[PDB]
């Protein structure tokens, strides 16, 4: 349901937030203090709002802008990733400035 | 004294980046354990204008 991103994920530098809440996407770059294992179920620089899937998602950070790119398709089996071709279309370009060498995902 | 500037970094800023951080500059051999002292700085100057 989403991930983080970041240099020290402590909150001695910025970090950036993603969240799908089904309702919506929700993104936030903040000096959080993370969990030290985070966990989702039933100041502050930026905040934004807007098997059987393959859901593919690429990430970049160039002069500031955080970008992402996406592609949903249907899968017929199940082991692991199916060979075969569909290019991934932006999603967003996020104007956050906020440095990242590490990630961590929301499950 | 409102307005501020970093006078220290480990590295040079990329295009568009955003550092807040105040986290203690060492500025040569003393190990800083997190405050100032000889060859160890809180990053951020005032103009005072
Ligand atoms: C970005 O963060 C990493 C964290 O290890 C740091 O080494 C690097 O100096 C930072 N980049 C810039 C351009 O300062």
């Amino acid at each position: 349901r989403g991930w983080i991103f970041g240099t020290t994920l402590d909150s001695k530098t910025q970090s950036l937030l993603i969240v799908n809440n089904a309702t919506n996407v929700v993104i936030k770059v903040c000096e959080f203090q993370f969990c030290n294992d985070p966990f989702l179920g039933v100041n502050c620089t930026f905040e934004y709002v807007s098997f059987k899937n393959l859901r593919e998602f690429v990430f970049k950070n160039i002069d500031g802008y955080f970008k992402i790119y996406s592609k949903h398709t249907p899968i017929n089996l199940v082991r692991d990733l199916p060979q075969g071709f569909s290019a991934l279309e932006p999603l967003v370009d996020l104007p956050i400035g906020i440095n990242i060498t590490r990630f961590q995902t929301l499950l | 004294y409102n307005y501020l500037f970093r006078l220290f970094r480990k590295s040079n800023l990329k295009p568009f980046e955003r550092d807040i951080s105040t986290e203690i500059y060492q500025a040569g051999s003393t190990p800083c354990n997190g405050v100032e002292g000889f060859n160890c700085y809180f990053p951020l100057q005032s103009y005072g204008f």
